C-alpha cells in the first residue's frame, strides 16, 4: 500500500540502495510481502502476517 | 578462561613492542584496515594454545617470524597471562603467566617466567578445556562454512570429546540456541556411527533436510549453533572469531551479536568484524594500524570503531 | 556482449514462471541469507554444462525445487540463458533436466553436448575454463590454486590442452633413438606449438596483470610478478604466481594477507582476461576479507573497465560494493511448501549519484 520510488525522490545512491536493501531483507521475516510484474518497476509494501 | 593480556614482539607485524591495555572480561572486537595485523594478532593468541602452528617444515616457521625491516628478528614474542579465579586452571594462581618464545630455532615455552618444554603444556591446558586436538571455538578466517558441512564422522568425533551421556541434552541446547538465532528454525540433531544435523528455517512444517544442501550463509549459523550449544552444555575458555560474520547478513548479525551478549557473560568472546553490528557487545574494543612496515596496536573508544567501520575511510 | 534474461523453471529452489531480469554492464546481486543468491550463479553456471557436484548437490537427481525434502514438487525443470552482442543476435542456450538425465537446447532445439560446446567456445567462452565463475570459498581459493593445476589452467585457456594427449608419448618414442634422425626432427614441432601458444597466453597475461594490479590498488609499489619454473619448458610444471603488497615487500603468495590475497585473484581474474576475453565475469562474494577502505579501488576499476572491455555481475553484502553498480536486482525468500525463492529487480543509474 505503500510506494518506494516517491519517498525515494530526494535520495543519494548510497542511502537508496541502503533502503532498497532494507526493504528486501524485512520480507525474510514475512514482515511485509511484495509482489512484482514488470522487472523495473515499483512494488508498493503490504505488510504481511 | 580469561584473556587478560598480550604481549607481542616482533612476530609478524609489530616489530617494536606492542604492549597493549589489557582486554575486556566479556567481550572484544578488534577493527581494523586491510593488511594491518588483526589475523596476525589471532593467529599469534592461537600460537600458544593450538599444535597445528609448529608441527611443519621450518620454513613457514622461519617465514613466521618477522623480516620485513630486513634482518629477522631474534626473538619473536608472544604472551597471554591468564587468570584463575575460577580455580579452572590445575595451578592455583590467580595470574598465570603463559607464553611461547620463538626465534630461529627456539620454540619453547615460558610458564609464571621460568622456561620450559613444549612437553609440559598439553595436559594443563586439556584440564583447562583448551582442546588443542581439533580447531574448536578458534575459528579460523572464512572456516565457520566448513563445520557445517562437515561429515558426520567429524562431529560424532567431537561430541564424543565433549561422552556417552553429554549429547543428549547437547541436541535440546542446540534446539534452544538455533531457535533463538532463527525464530522460524526447527533444526535439530539426530543419532543414527554418525550425527546428521536436520536443519530447518522459516518453514517450520516439513523442510527438514541435510546439512550439504544448505545456503552458504546457513551454513555459518549452524556452525556457530553448534559451537554456542557445546558452550551451554559445558563451558569453553573462550573464543576466537575472526570475521565470523564476513558471510552471513546484518539481520542475523544483529541476531548473533545480541545473544553473544547474552552469552558474554559466561566466558570471553575475542572477536574481529569490520561490520559494526557485532561490534555493539562488547565492551573493550581495539584498532590495529599499519605505519612505516611496523604495525602498532592501540585500543579505541566506542564511536572511534563505530566512525571506522560506519563508511569509507579513504 | 551481455546477458539480457534467464529464465528458470522447477530448478533448485526456485518455483514459478518468474523470469529474471535484465543486465547491464555493471549489475549486483543482493539479498539475506538462505534466500537463494548464489542460485542465480548456480543457474549461470549450470546452463554451461558443469559436472553437476558442486552445487551442493548429488547425482544430479535433486536439483528439482524442494526435491531433498522427501516431497518434490515436479519432474520438470529448466534454466535458459540468451545472449547478445552489437547486432542484436539474441541467441539462446537452455538446458533441461528430466528423468535421471538432461538435455541441452539451443534456440529451442534438442542440441547434442558436442554442438553445445562448439557454441559456447565460438564467443570466447570456454566450458571447463573455470575462468569466471567464482564460488563462495573460491574466491580466496582462485587466489592460491595449486600451481601444478594452475598450470593446466594456463594450457587450457590457451587453446592449447587439444595436443597434450599427444605430446607426452612422443617424449617416450624419443627415447628408443637411421629412422631414429626423422624421428628426432618430427619431434619439436608439437613442442615448438604448444611452447609459443603457452607463451603467448603467458607473456600476454604476466605483461598486462602488473598494470592491472596498478590500477586496482592505485599505487606504484604494489606489484604482480606472474613467471613460471623450468621457463625452457614453462608448462610442463607449477606456475608460481607472486605479488608485492603496497607495504610489503617480496613475499610468499600463501601466507598474503585476506585483504590483499583476495585483490590478488581479482587482479588474476581480471588479468586472464587479457587473452581470449571472457564476456561476463561473476564474482560470488569476492567482499569476504575485503574492506570499506579496498572495496572502494576494487569497485572503481570495475565500473571504468565494465564499460570499456567487458561485462560484471557481482554477489556482495557490503553496502559500499555493490552501491557502485549501475543495477541492483535482488533475491528474496517465501514461505510454502518448500523454501520458495524468487528474484526481485531494481535499478540504480537513474537514481542520481551518492553525496
Ligand atoms: N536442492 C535444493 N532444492 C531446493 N531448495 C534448496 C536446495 N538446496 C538448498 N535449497 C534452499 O535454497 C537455499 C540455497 O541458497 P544458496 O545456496 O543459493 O545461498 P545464498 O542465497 O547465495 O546465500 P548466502 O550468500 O547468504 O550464503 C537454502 O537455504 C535452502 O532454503
Ligand atoms: N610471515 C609474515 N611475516 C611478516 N608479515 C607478514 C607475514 N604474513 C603476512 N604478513 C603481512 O602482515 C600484514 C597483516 O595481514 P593479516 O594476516 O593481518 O591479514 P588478514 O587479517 O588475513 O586480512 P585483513 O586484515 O585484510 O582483513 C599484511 O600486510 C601481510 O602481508
Ligand atoms: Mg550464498
Ligand atoms: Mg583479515
Amino acid at each position: 500500500s505503500i510506494s518506494l520510488l516517491e519517498l525515494c525522490r530526494n535520495t543519494n545512491r548510497k542511502q537508496a540502495a541502503a533502503k532498497f536493501y532494507s526493504f528486501l531483507v524485512l520480507k525474510k521475516q514475512q514482515a511485509i510481502e511484495l509482489t512484482q510484474e514488470e522487472p523495473y518497476s515499483d512494488i508498493i509494501a503490504t505488510p504481511g502476517p | 578462561m580469561y584473556i587478560k593480556q598480550v604481549i607481542i614482539q616482533g612476530f609478524r607485524s609489530y616489530r617494536d613492542q606492542t604492549i597493549v591495555d589489557p582486554f575486556s572480561s566479556k567481550h572484544n572486537v578488534i577493527v581494523g584496515r586491510n593488511g594491518s595485523g588483526k589475523s596476525n594478532f589471532f593467529y599469534a593468541i592461537q600460537f600458544v594454545l593450538s599444535d597445528e602452528f609448529s608441527h611443519l617444515r621450518p620454513e613457514q616457521r622461519l617465514a613466521l617470524l618477522h623480516e620485513g625491516t630486513g634482518p629477522r628478528v631474534i626473538s619473536a614474542f608472544v604472551e597471554i597471562i591468564f587468570d584463575n579465579s575460577d580455580n579452572r586452571l590445575p595451578i592455583d594462581k590467580e595470574e598465570v603467566s603463559l607464553r611461547r618464545v620463538i626465534g630461529a630455532k627456539k620454540d619453547q615455552y615460558f610458564l609464571d617466567k621460568k622456561m620450559v618444554t613444549k612437553n609440559d603444556v598439553m595436559n594443563l591446558l586439556e584440564s583447562a578445556g583448551f582442546s588443542r586436538s581439533n580447531p574448536y571455538y578458534i575459528v579460523k578466517q572464512g572456516k565457520i562454512n566448513q563445520m557445517a558441512t562437515a561429515p558426520d564422522s567429524q562431529r560424532l568425533k567431537l561430541l564424543r570429546e565433549v561422552i556417552q551421556l553429554t549429547f543428549k541434552q547437547v541436541s535440546k541446547n542446540f534446539s534452544e540456541v538455533f531457535q533463538k538465532l532463527v525464530p522460524g528454525g526447527k533444526a535439530t540433531l539426530v543419532m543414527k556411527t554418525g550425527v546428521g544435523i536436520r536443519v530447518s528455517f522459516t518453514g517450520k512444517q516439513g523442510e527438514m533436510r541435510e546439512m550439504q544442501q544448505l545456503s552458504g550463509g546457513q551454513k555459518s549459523l549452524v556452525a556457530l549453533a553448534l559451537i554456542f550449544a557445546i558452550q551451554k552444555c559445558d563451558p569453553a575458555p573462550f573464543y576466537l572469531f575472526d570475521q565470523i560474520d564476513q558471510a552471513l547478513d546484518a539481520q542475523h548479525r544483529k541476531a548473533v551479536s545480541d545473544m553473544i551478549m547474552e552469552l558474554a557473560v559466561h566466558a570471553q568472546f575475542i572477536t574481529t568484524t569490520f561490520r559494526p553490528e557485532l561490534l555493539e557487545s562488547a565492551d573493550k574494543f581495539y584498532g590495529v594500524k599499519f605505519r612505516n612496515k611496523v604495525s602498532h596496536i592501540d585500543v579505541i573508544t566506542a564511536e572511534m570503531a563505530k566512525d571506522f567501520v560506519e563508511d569509507d575511510t579513504t | 556482449g551481455f546477458l539480457k534474461l534467464i529464465e528458470i523453471e522447477n530448478f533448485k529452489s526456485y518455483k514459478g514462471r518468474q523470469i529474471i531480469g535484465p543486465f547491464q554492464r555493471f549489475t549486483a546481486i543482493i539479498g539475506p541469507n538462505g534466500s537463494g543468491k548464489s542460485n542465480l550463479m548456480d543457474a549461470i553456471s549450470f546452463v554451461l554444462g558443469e559436472k553437476t557436484s558442486n552445487l551442493r548437490v548429488k547425482t544430479l537427481r535433486d536439483l528439482i525445487h524442494g526435491a531433498p525434502v522427501g516431497k518434490p514438487a515436479a519432474n520438470r525443470a529448466f534454466v535458459s540463458m540468451v545472449y547478445s552482442e552489437e547486432g542484436a543476435e539474441d541467441r539462446t542456450f537452455a538446458r533441461v533436466i528430466v528423468g535421471g538425465s538432461s538435455e541441452y537446447k539451443i534456440n529451442n532445439k534438442v542440441v547434442q553436448l558436442h554442438e553445445y560446446s562448439e557454441e559456447l567456445e565460438k564467443l570466447g567462452i570456454l566450458i571447463k575454463a573455470r575462468n569466471f565463475l567464482v564460488f563462495q570459498g573460491a574466491v580466496e581459493s582462485i587466489a592460491m590454486k595449486n600451481p601444478k593445476e594452475r598450470t593446466a589452467l594456463f594450457e587450457e585457456i590457451s587453446r592449447s590442452g587439444e595436443l597434450a594427449q599427444e605430446y607426452d608419448k612422443r617424449k617416450k618414442e624419443m627415447v628408443k633413438a637411421k629412422r631414429a634422425k626423422k624421428a628426432k626432427q618430427a619431434f619439436e614441432q608439437i613442442k615448438k606449438e604448444r611452447f609459443d601458444r603457452f607463451n603467448a597466453c603467458f607473456e600476454s597475461v604476466a605483461t598486462n596483470i602488473d598494470e592491472i594490479y596498478k590500477a586496482l590498488s592505485r599505487n606504484s609499489s604494489a606489484q604482480a610478478f606472474l613467471g613460471p619454473e623450468n621457463p625452457e619448458e614453462p608448462y610442463l610444471d607449477g606456475i608460481n604466481y607472486n605479488c608485492v603488497a603496497p607495504g610489503k615487500r617480496f613475499r610468499p603468495m600463501d601466507n598474503l594477507s585476506g585483504g590483499e590475497k583476495t585483490v590478488a585473484a581479482l587482479a588474476l581474474l581480471f588479468a586472464i582476461h587479457s587473452y581470449k576475453p571472457a564476456p561476463f565475469f561473476v564474482l560470488d562474494q569476492i567482499d569476504a576479507a575485503l574492506d570499506n577502505t579496498n572495496i572502494g579501488k576494487v569497485a572503481n576499476y570495475i565500473k571504468e573497465q565494465s564499460t570499456c572491455n567487458f561485462q560484471a555481475i557481482v554477489i556482495s553484502l557490503k553496502e559500499e560494493f555493490y552501491t557502485k553498480a549501475e543495477s541492483l536486482i535482488g533475491v528474496y525468500p517465501e514461505q510454502g511448501d518448500c523454501v520458495i525463492s524468487k528474484v526481485l529487480t531494481f535499478d540504480l543509474t537513474k537514481y542520481p549519484d551518492a553525496n
